[PDB]
RNA sequence: AGGACCGAACCGACUAAUGAAAAAUUAGCGGAUGACUUGUGGCUGGGGGUGAAAGGCCAAUCAAACCGGGAGAUAGCU
RNA sequence: GCUCGCCGGAAGACCAAGGGUUCCUGUCCAACGUUAAUCGGGGCAGGGUGAGUCGACCCCUAAGGCGAGGCCGAAAGGCGUAGUCGAUGGGAAACAGGUUAAUAUUCCUGUACUUGGUGUUACUGCGAAGGGGGGACGGAGAAGGCUAUGUUGGCCGGGCGACGGUUGUCCCGGUUUAAGCGUGUAGGCUGGUUUUCCAGGCAAAUCCGGAAAAUCAAGGCUGAGGCGUGAUGACGAGGCACUACGGUGCUGAAGCAACAAAUGCCCUGCUUCCAGGAAAAGCCUCUAAGCAUCAGGUAACAUCAAAUCGUACCCCAAACCGACACGGUGGUCAGGUAGAGAAUACCAAGGCGCUUGAGAGAACUCGGGUGAAGGAACUAGGCAAAAUGGUGCCGUAACUUCGGGAGAAGGCACGCUGAUAUGUAGGUGAGGUCCCUCGCGGAUGGAGCUGAAAUCAGUCGAAGAUACCAGCUGGCUGCAACUGUUUAUUAAAAACACAGCACUGUGCAAACACGAAAGUGGACGUAUACGGUGUGACGCCUCCCGGUGCCGGAAGGUUAAUU
């Protein structure tokens, strides 16, 4: 049982990319940005409540942040958690 | 030619890492010294 | 028996094996085993404290019974076994109550022999009884110095001790060294000689054999530089000094016994 | 069977000529089931360690490591 | 894009470590790249790493570390018990195909497994910080059974030759398929089952151990591979539609047999040797306190569960360690022809041509080739080169520790074709036939397949171990017995070590060594042991105690603190 507030705080954003689009169209899998601390079950619960849609499963991964250079100064981007959420057959998401 | 530095992360940490420094007095003093100096990287710890 | 090996290679030429067929060809009695890791002759400080130790073969520790307390139960010898931990041979024995123990194999002992500890026990090889019960003039081995402690004298492959006298509460032993020593008459001892007497006839025959026995090579002090050893230095071969240890103490004769607590028990020193 | 033999890997380094290289190259060379070799981890600390002993090795540093301090040592010398 | 060339036990493929975006796409060429650069491991932007079963985490422990109390220590602190950490070792589970520009045992397709809960009905002794078993273990050797894999034939598809021939004994390609489940074989280990008792296993034990007694000779455990299923599937040479020339979608034959065969598996096996070969948990089992008709246990069935972190890329290197786009770096994979071979040569798969080129064709330098006549005259020295080089057979001295020396030395044969023998000796081994406690069985049988070595006859060359590969040999002699070790980076030796010998110490709280100490090593050893010193296989051997040491003695002289 996950608290509603925590659920709301889990999901950061949808991830738009060619691979993501492909996953959406073919495998019925949405690619989300989520809280780095968010576990799989949590993510799933939040999906179910906040997008109102059945989940088969969640795969997660951690994206490491790129090192960049603004002018002369070096600086690193934040790491962030990606989640492939596979949605039950026939589940159409807005 | 096998040069002197043959890196190994675990070995590095055990030898020089934060906890090792903490464990003994002298290490703690080293830490304090480095803090006083203003070191950004207090220890080998990544 | 001893066996001079044929010289099919140098390093095999001078080899003499000591082969006992009666030993157990098989894995030892595992319950009595336990771990025994190697020191390298280095103490808890991590410093080398005794030179020339190192390496050698992995060895288990057989749990030998030197205290020998199963009084009244008769035991029978199952087999003789190779112990890597000692110059003697060990014997796996089976008490009538079902317990097994390892003991020093005495001279005449073999499979099927019955042995017994206790005051009542019979005065025959392998039997163990207090030295007040043991007749004077007998050879014994595995001798306790303190009652109840466990045998400490005469454990090596072909040793034994002579009880020369029993004077009241003490008996006087003739140690293998030739030292005459008083010992409390209630201390325990095993009849007969310890077994593997032709152990001394073996000859290693090559450097590697010594290494196998965990012995690192020995460097002569005279071969060193002065900073290392008292004997060091000298252009060519020089030795113009009295022999000494690496720590400067005289070696060829100077006595080093300092124990004033046990002086009383030494009847006569060895010669 | 073998601290056995010939011989690749592997370990070394006797001869030779010649910066890509703060010790290498090529051609040959020794050992190659053992006192072998090797990975990972561990322990031994400086008048201390370790040393099949050469004063060898102890982070390209060793008849006393490196870092910091006494310290602006002292210098009838340049 | 077509040729050429190089690697191919690697200069290919996959990992660990280490690195940390170098990966992919677009874009730019100031700087970086030893030149140019449209290119890049460079700049900028965007994208990319998907796990119940892989790894970490986690349970267990080794060396070792820390260490409540504790012991010790001016202080700091040292050692260490109970404990707790510590992999490089032990511990549950997944395979095949398809897919991305870039991930995949992680996505998808199919087919599996695991171990937890929870709920069930069925039953009914469960229970540990304890007992027992197990886990659990060396080197070498030898085979036998296998597979990986390869070759040939068969089959299927395609072909009929840019130049003489090529419808055949011709040419090219393909002929693959997992874990899992069932079977329990080649083979290995062990005698089983029941009953009775017992000073043992810190207590108890129905368990282990030990005694007896009965009865049956088959009982159990283990075990590669094969076979069956998995699979009416997938994949499949290439054909056929579209084409952003990158590719996408449809489609799809055969898919067998024999032989050979590992260093891989059975094998943690067997045989043997001495130098005598981790631990703990998981796992099985036994009970104790307990509880007692509850819980707990096992039984299937249902459901839920498996979190977290890693997953890109390089990884014998241009990405790690070397200041560099410069030698070092552990593991796994191991095709063909020749070959003993993981050597060597040429090749496959795959990957590269080493990030300055173009000319010229002096000296001189480097690395190579050949050389009349001589053949060590060179030189400190045959340094370096040259030479030898294989298999089989013949043959082989002194001396010897009887093993050696010895590959001593020195010689002969060696290609191809035919015949012996349309392919032999051998190896393998199908049908058929017989037996049978019935199977992965046993006999007989020999088809087919494979296949040396030799002899005889012929034949070509200057040459047949034709290339690569591949000992130079002998004689006298010093030193060291020998195999070993050594000055990382001018010394590899006659130096060190060595087995052996001798002396000497040391009676165990050993001597000694590290430690203001506690303690630790010595050693879980005990004089057939340990320490120190010298000598140094083996053989024949091996006067002086005055000096200095050490050992013993203590009559006298001298002699501290103290008084």
């Amino acid at each position: 049982m996950i608290r509603e507030e925590r659920l709301l705080k889990v999901l950061r954003a949808p991830h738009v990319s060619e691979k993501a689009s492909t996953a959406m169209e073919k495998s019925n899998t949405i690619v989300l940005k989520v809280a780095k601390d968010a576990t799989k079950a949590e993510i799933k619960a939040a999906v179910q409540k906040l997008f109102e849609v059945e989940v088969e499963v969640v795969n997660t991964l951690v994206v490491k942040g790129k090192v960049k250079r603004h002018g002369q100064r070096i600086g690193r981007r934040s790491d962030w958690k990606k989640a492939y959420v596979t949605l039950k057959e026939g589940q159409n998401l807005d | 030619m096998k040069r002197t530095f043959q890196p190994s992360v675990l070995k590095r940490n055990r030898s020089h890492g934060f906890r090792a420094r903490m464990a003994t007095k002298n290490g703690r003093q080293v830490l304090a010294r480095r803090r006083a100096k203003g070191r950004a990287r207090l220890t080998v710890s990544k | 028996a001893v066996v001079k090996c044929k010289p099919t290679s140098p390093g095999r030429r001078h080899v003499v094996k000591v082969v006992n067929p009666e030993l157990h060809k098989g894995k030892p009695f595992a319950p009595l085993l336990e771990k025994n890791s190697k020191s390298g002759g280095r103490n808890n400080n991590g410093r080398i404290t005794t030179r020339h130790i190192g390496g050698g073969h992995k060895q288990a520790y057989r749990i030998v019974d030197f205290k020998r307390n199963k009084d009244g139960i008769p035991a029978v010898v199952e087999r003789l076994e190779y112990d890597p931990n000692r110059s003697a041979n060990i014997a796996l024995v089976l008490y009538k109550d079902g317990e097994r123990r390892y003991i020093l194999a005495p001279k005449g002992l073999k499979a099927g022999d019955q042995i017994q500890s206790g005051v009542d026990a019979a005065i025959k090889p392998g039997n163990t009884l207090p030295m007040r019960n043991i007749p004077v003039g007998s050879t014994v081995h595995n001798v306790e110095m303190k009652p109840g402690k466990g045998g400490q004298l005469a454990r090596s492959a072909g040793t034994y001790v002579q009880i020369v006298a029993r004077d009241g509460a003490y008996v006087t032993l003739r140690l293998r060294s030739g030292e005459m020593r008083k010992v409390e008459a209630d201390c325990r001892a095993t009849l007969g000689e310890v077994g593997n007497a032709e152990h001394m006839l073996r000859v290693l025959g090559k450097a590697g054999a010594a290494r196998w026995r965990g012995v690192r090579p020995t460097v002569r002090g005279t071969a060193m530089n002065p900073v290392d050893h008292p004997h060091g230095g000298g252009e060519g071969r020089n030795f113009g000094k009295h022999p000494v240890t690496p720590w400067g103490v005289q070696t060829k004769g100077k006595k080093t016994r300092s124990n004033k607590r046990t002086d009383k028990f030494i009847v006569r020193r060895r010669s």
